[PDB]
């Protein structure tokens, strides 16, 4: 009952104080320079001393960008926020590409909030009963309310508003509630054990009755980032007319977010912030895929990437002197224009070599709990070393599916010949499509 | 009224009971919130 | 159930393979491309096996080599409870779903979970539905006796199920699939108890299902549901609408993540189970850069169902993008992917194939008129004789015949033309019908 | 009466072994179109196969329409035929494919039996919380009104002395008017006098209202109740054509199934109708390609005539009749030759014959000259107008003067583009 | 750092506040240098500061890096708070709901400035304690003791049964307007805290306030005029300030704010604030929105906008033609040009040092030399980042100063653009054309 593909063979860099690498440990093999740079880079991101740095690295198909990125992705750990999305996403339908990369640079940010609240909790006994003074029907303020819980039953009057939400909650004496009074209303456990069994069938749970003393208090730390707020904030929460009914089964749609309402989020955490509830973190951006964006975004980010609030970003393109998408004479390297590279510095993420790419596919191996012979896992190495490891890789598992099927569990020269008999790649497709009479 | 009483012969053609109930939010089971429920009867009995 | 009369892909019901990865000469139906059916039971090992994500595999080669027969024995032989996704990759586009929302719900129904939830039942034959007021130092007073062939028993309503048993109006006697969590109490119809009655002629008027299990037991019920029921749950309090009327609306991300963290920690708990199946699209030439890149990502993720991606033409022009490169598909993901060609067919495989399609339309044929079947088939395609052996038998009805002789299908051929002879009778009619210019010299004469 | 190009066509003439005759009907020669159509017309009527198409190729005036309309009058009233033209899968808030496959069910006839009933009374009473105490001729009963009927029948204004017309199953509910009884309310009086309706109250009938598959996927996609006011709401906030999926459509095979199974109900299949598919694009022409290959895709045709020309969508695919090659290679080509003097006499004597008009034998034939000079509809557009100008000019018969004076008046494109080659200005 | 800004490229430059001569200096406020420029600029300023001449404009040009947007913001700086900035880029006019005229109209209705008044009156302190003597409310006269006056309040038809509405305890310390208006609860009392353990989120606990009650309060608003347009665009058009569904405003409602706002004016109850438009990079925009802005931007309220851009002789966007700088030479008439030069070695040094000073980064002769030169090589972007590389580096290196060590270590494994493009032209073969190119190949 476990999958994995392309990764879970790799869980961090491998690195020390001193930017010593290991050379094979964290499911990375070799690559010291570029280990070092990423270690450096996320040295740097750990102290949340800077926002909106930038990085583009030249790296070919299979090089292992992803792989870097997921690495560096768990670097920081789970809670540090995370988002590299396809660079063919940013092309939306109904919300303008710029304002989403806005959206996704307010995602990114982190942030951990906190709130302490107590609440009370079957009902012991129950007393209902102020005066109008005037000429007003008459005044009801207080009702004596149980509170019956499992550590001690302390019953307590409160604002009438919380006699309306004893009514709204319908709870009879032996039913058990759960009020938090920061707000007064009432949230239901269910019925409760004691007073049960009236019937011998009951649709309403029974409930298990409360445990601990009906004074409860604690506290909450929840990590949550602005976007969710803002997004909470556009839509409404409650209603008892036709309007809230309706705009809830309403479906809401992405819309433009306004830079008053960032000035007021902003306001509202610096707030938060200086009464010690929320502590900051930066985010981290990755976008895969560059070079097929447009000139119009090539040029925005040379001042998006000024915005004083926007994460470190990493900018990862693949080609050559290529011509960004839509453009007739801006021409550049990897897809991407001088006056933004100008904003930001080159790393180079290399292809394998022999021994790494056999260490590469026996770790595969061991990976896919599979057993590879010294002479399988020489020629698929040898003709990865050739072509392409991706090849190997993916005929790894249909070797491992034939050594089953022939009752064995090891890789053997007639399992990789067959898979490549019955499995083509593309240098063999190269030379085989010309000649075909129908397309 | 003259322009609108006559005419009005055209029937559209299938109907399938219990999914107006369902989307409306009026019933006797639903996922939405209950407490509209016998308020939201008594604006149809007396929405114009 | 499940009404289609036929089709000419209604011929195959479940492929034939063996135990050993190796082809059928005569698969039910489907026949030849010993090295198709040989990878087509590789792919069904790997899925039975579930340990593997992330794999794409293209059907090269030209038209017409049995690539639908092979995706056909391949859905047909897998099994149930392992649905799939077949759709040709050209309605991706919407006016409601935005090409990433698209695929990533394509993506998200490939993959499934099974869901078994401890339900309980209260069955038996319910005599009577007494229904007590709510006296006061007892709520509910409601009498009802459940009692199954085993027992006989009596209940109590908890002033809760009384308008369960006539949410639609029954009577008492109804077997009820009872629920605890549901408040929707379903009944069976009627039932029987183990009495004589009384002493006169009677006991007329009963003959229904009676009780047969315990008057309760555990139901550990297994529903199967895809992340699009969960997902429009998740967008909307009400999600059967658009489940049904198909307006879900285009749900946001951190939905998808918290239902990732939930699948992940149920599956964890023991109380899910995950079933990762296999999307299967077409005309992979015909796609476009952008859901390149897509799946360029897709298949380095962590979480991605194999893939059935094929492209009909060869070394065609490959759509959203300016270069045209073999089988419509850029060096990128071409390397990425695997490649498995299709080559095409002899004639004695052909007349196989259309004598299985004659022997499923249970139609008396003349060996005459498949032997010109077969002629007429190899010299142009399958499909020509495959519509020729059913105008054939239209034609040999219409000469109050039953068995199918050589001149229908010498009618059938002179009266229908050919791709051949189409282009022949276009292009001796330069200047008689509507051409580029659409210039049509009607004028006959003069 | 009104005469538009056709009515004229009244069947193909098929004789006992299908072939039809020369010149019946409104036909003329044609023999294999003729024959082909007839193949397709056994085929069809066997109701037993289904998921083929084919193409009628021919260039204009050739009878590819004029065939269409004939196989249409020829195949009867309760199957359906279902003319589409390239330009109307083209739709504004769904997408062509669904739009496809809404004509693909709404093509398929099925014959169901399903029930209706009728409660239509005098009101008695009503109790509010609800009581309707319609009184019929012989019967009065008093039914519940759930809250939401309720309020459509408060907002009936219906009161002592009036009768509604409250359907049973459908629920929905619409007032008769006044009763008749109380004739003696006003001399004047406004509301119309209607009287308490025969039978019992709660009327029942076997009705015959068949559904196409469309049909019963809008009653449920999107009910319509009617005049309840929660339908009005349910017809409101989605009064139109929602994305049905495959979900709903895999529902309502399970349901079509059912009730087909049940015995009374019944399946008939359908023709469908494209004209020109040339200006269809190549993405309606690919999505088909893997459409037609399913168990459910009815009986379509296909009427279009390009030569060397390219596929639109595309800019490479040259192919005749606009078609692209893998379409051509997977559909049936049918073929038809261009229209032969006699051809033309014959058209112009029957397109005379059903316009009233007495044509004689001497203007028949100078206008099948014009008819083999320069297009056979130049000629047959000129039968109204040589009539009407021999009104004007006095004469029952048409004379060589009034063609020649359509001649210089109404002019065809050849004369135009003489014109168009000497001119100042365009 | 009020909001939870944390740094800028240029943080140090807040405000191009010149001294009272006006004459530039060669060092001020952490910059140097654009000395005409920043004489120009103070002109400008305050030009824009009179509020009494609309329609001008000034055209800022030159190669980026040179403080432009630095420039802009220090400008907006120096003008100071109420002063609404328009932050809109060149590819924030191509909307999809707002169509890119009005779009350019909204922000010059966002630049505008207005101010507002209003006076209101209420009562404060009304521990009212009401006692009568059912119904009717006969003798209905409400005691009213706050701190200064304690009395008895004589009531009528309309608040004799507006003292049953409002129905409270009169406890409390309560708010009515004796200029005929309705009954406002501000909360209750210190004593009411303790009455009920947990009070209902409703009833919150103020004191009496210290003085009389009768207080004519004066109030006052800055919004502008775009936000009364969503305001009154519906019958209830307050959800949509926020959301954004505008929808293509109509000139009907601007020229009747703009009659409102005249009004108001002459009336003295508004009275204006200047406004600035700027947006970065104004080639890369469609041909249509020049000769819109060319007339448009001599109206009778017409804010400057900040032109600047940095191309060369090309073609403007929606056109064929080669143009001036990629603009129109209708906009290229009707402004004034700012243009910046080359960096020089000793700003290049005060800048990065200034920044490491932003950083709180520490940088010794050697690193700040070698990093001048690579700024003077390149451009001073590339040591921006370097400093802040090396200054990682070095405090993984159990050090806190720069020094050639973790520069050379960054130089190394930091590639320059001039040998990035060599290693790219000499390694093409791993990499793809247009046509997909690629040698996967090895060996
Ligand atoms: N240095 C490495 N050590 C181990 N595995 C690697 C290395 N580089 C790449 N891989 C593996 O190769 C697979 C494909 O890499 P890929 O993401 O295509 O690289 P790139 O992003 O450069 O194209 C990844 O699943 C990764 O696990
Ligand atoms: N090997 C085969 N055996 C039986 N039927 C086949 C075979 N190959 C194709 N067909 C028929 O052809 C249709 C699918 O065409 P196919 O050959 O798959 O075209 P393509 O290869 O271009 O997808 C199916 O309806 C099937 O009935
Ligand atoms: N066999 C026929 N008999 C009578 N009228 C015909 C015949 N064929 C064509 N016509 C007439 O010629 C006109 C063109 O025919 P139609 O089939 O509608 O389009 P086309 O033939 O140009 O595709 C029609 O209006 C029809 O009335
Ligand atoms: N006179 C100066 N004093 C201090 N720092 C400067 C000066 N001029 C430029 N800089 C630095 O150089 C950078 C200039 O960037 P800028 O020109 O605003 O980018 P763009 O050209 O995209 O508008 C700023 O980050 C700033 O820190
Ligand atoms: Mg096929
Ligand atoms: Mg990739
Ligand atoms: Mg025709
Ligand atoms: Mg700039």
């Amino acid at each position: 009952v476990t999958r994995t593909a392309a990764h879970t063979h790799i869980k961090g860099l491998g690195l020390d104080e001193s930017g010593v690498a290991k050379r094979v440990e964290g499911g990375f093999v070799g690559q010291i320079e570029a280990r070092e740079a990423c270690g450096v880079i996320v040295d740097l991101i750990k102290a949340k001393k800077m926002s909106g740095r930038a990085i583009l690295l030249a790296g070919g198909p299979s090089t292992g960008k992803t792989a870097l990125a997921l690495a560096i992705s768990q670097e920081l750990g789970p809670k540090v926020p995370f988002c590299p999305l396809v660079g063919s996403e940013l092309y939306s339908v109904e919300v303008k590409k710029t304002e989403t990369l806005m959206e996704n640079f307010r995602r990114a940010i982190g942030l951990r909030i906190k709130e302490t609240k107590e609440v009370y909790e079957e009902v012991t006994e129950l007393t209902p009963e102020e005066n109008p003074l005037g000429g007003y029907g008459k005044t009801i303020s207080h009702v004596i309310v149980g509170l019956k819980s499992a550590k001690g039953t302390k019953t307590l009057r409160l604002d009438p508003t919380i006699y309306e939400s004893i009514q709204r909650e319908k709870v009879s004496i032996g039913d058990v509630i759960y009020i938090e009074a920061n707000t007064g209303a009432v949230k239901r456990v269910g019925r409760s054990d004691a007073y049960a069994t009236e019937f011998d069938l009951e649709t309403e749970e029974y409930v298990p009755l409360p445990k601990g003393e009906v004074h409860k208090k604690k506290e909450i730390v929840q990590d949550v980032t602005l976007h969710d707020l803002d997004v909470a904030n556009a839509r409404p929460q409650g209603g008892q007319d036709v309007i809230s009914m309706m705009g809830q089964l309403l479906k809401p749609k992405k819309t433009e977010i306004t830079e008053k309402l960032r000035q007021e989020v902003n306001k509202v955490v610096a707030k938060y912030i200086d009464q010690g509830v929320a502590e900051l973190i930066p985010g981290v951006l990755f976008i895969d895929e560059v070079n097929m964006l447009d000139i119009e975004i090539f040029t925005y980010l040379n001042k998006a990437l000024e915005s004083n609030i926007a994460p470190v970003v990493v900018l990862a393109s693949n080609r050559g002197m290529t011509t960004v998408r839509g453009t007739e004479d801006v021409i550049s390297p990897h897809g991407v224009p001088p006056d933004l590279i100008d904003r930001l510095l080159i790393v180079r993420t290399l292809p394998y070599d022999k021994d790494e790419i056999r260490t590469i596919i026996e770790r595969r191996a061991t990976v896919e709990r599979l057993q590879v012979e010294s002479s399988a896992l020489d020629l698929l190495a040898t003709m990865g070393t050739e072509t392409s490891l991706r090849y190997a890789l993916q005929l790894l598992a249909p070797c491992g599916i034939l050594a089953q099927t022939s009752n064995r569990k090891e890789i053997v020269v007639n399992d990789v010949n067959e898979a490549k008999l019955l499995f083509l790649d593309a240098k063999r497709s190269t030379k085989i499509l010309e000649t075909s009479a129908n397309y | 009224r003259k322009i609108i009483d006559t005419f009005a012969v055209l029937t559209p053609s299938a109907v399938s009971l219990d999914m107006r109930k369902l989307a409306l939010g009026l019933n006797d089971d639903s996922s939405v919130g209950e407490n509209t429920r016998l308020k939201v009867m008594q604006n149809c009995f007396e929405v114009s | 159930k499940s009404l289609s009369l036929i089709a000419a892909h209604s011929h195959i019901t479940g492929l034939g393979l063996d135990e050993n990865l190796q082809p059928r000469p005569t698969s039910e139906g489907m026949v030849g491309q010993l090295q198709a059916r040989r990878a087509a039971g590789v792919i069904l090992k790997m899925v039975q096996n579930g340990t593997i994500a992330g794999r794409a595999v293209l059907v090269a080669g030209p038209p017409s080599t049995g690539k639908t027969a092979l995706a056909m024995g391949v859905s047909q032989s897998l099994g149930k409870d392992v649905p799939f996704t077949a759709i040709a990759g050209s309605e991706i586009f919407s006016l409601e779903l935005s090409k990433t929302e698209a695929l990533t719900q394509a993506f998200r129904k490939s993959i499934g979970i099974k869901i078994k939830e401890e339900t309980e039942l209260i069955e038996g034959e319910v005599v009577e539905i007494q229904i007590d007021r709510s006296i006061t130092g007892g709520h509910k007073q409601g009498k009802l006796t459940i009692k199954t062939t085993d027992m006989e028993t009596i209940y109590e309503l908890g002033n809760k199920m009384i308008d369960g048993l006539t949410k639609e109006k029954v009577l008492a006697g109804d077997v009820i699939s009872i629920d605890k969590a549901s408040g929707k109490i379903t009944k069976l119809g009627r039932s029987f108890a183990r009495s004589r009655d009384y002493d006169a002629m009677g006991a007329d008027t009963r003959f229904v299902q009676c009780p047969e299990g315990e008057l309760q037991k555990r139901k550990t019920v297994v529903h199967t549901v895809s992340l699009h029921e969960i997902d429009v749950i998740n967008s909307r309090t009400q999600g059967f609408l658009a489940l049904f009327t198909g307006d879900t609306g285009e749900i946001r991300s951190e939905v998808r993540d918290q239902i990732n963290t939930k699948v992940a920690e149920w599956k964890e708990e023991g109380k899910a189970e995950i079933v990762p199946g296999v999307l299967f699209i077409d005309e992979v030439h015909m796609l476009d850069i952008e859901c390149f890149s897509f799946i360029n990502r897709a298949l380095e993720d962590e979480f991605a169902p194999i893939v059935m991606m094929a492209t009909n033409r060869g070394v065609s022009k490959t759509r959203g993008t300016n270069y045209k490169s073999p089988h419509g598909l850029p060096l990128d993901l071409l390397d990425r992917s695997i490649i498995i060609t299709t080559k095409s067919y002899n004639e004695q495989e052909i007349k196989t194939i259309l004598s299985i399609r004659a022997q499923e339309e249970e139609v008396e044929l003349s060996s005459d008129a498949l032997d010109l079947l077969t002629k007429t088939g190899v010299e142009t395609s399958l499909r020509y004789s495959s519509n020729l052996i059913s105008v054939a038998q239209q034609i040999a009805m219409k000469r109050k015949n039953n068995t199918v002789e050589v001149e229908d299908v010498k009618r059938a051929y002179l009266l229908f033309l050919d791709s051949a002879r189409s282009v022949k009778y276009v292009q001796e009619n330069e200047s008689q019908y509507i051409d580029d210019q659409g210039n049509v010299q009607i004028s006959i004469a003069k």
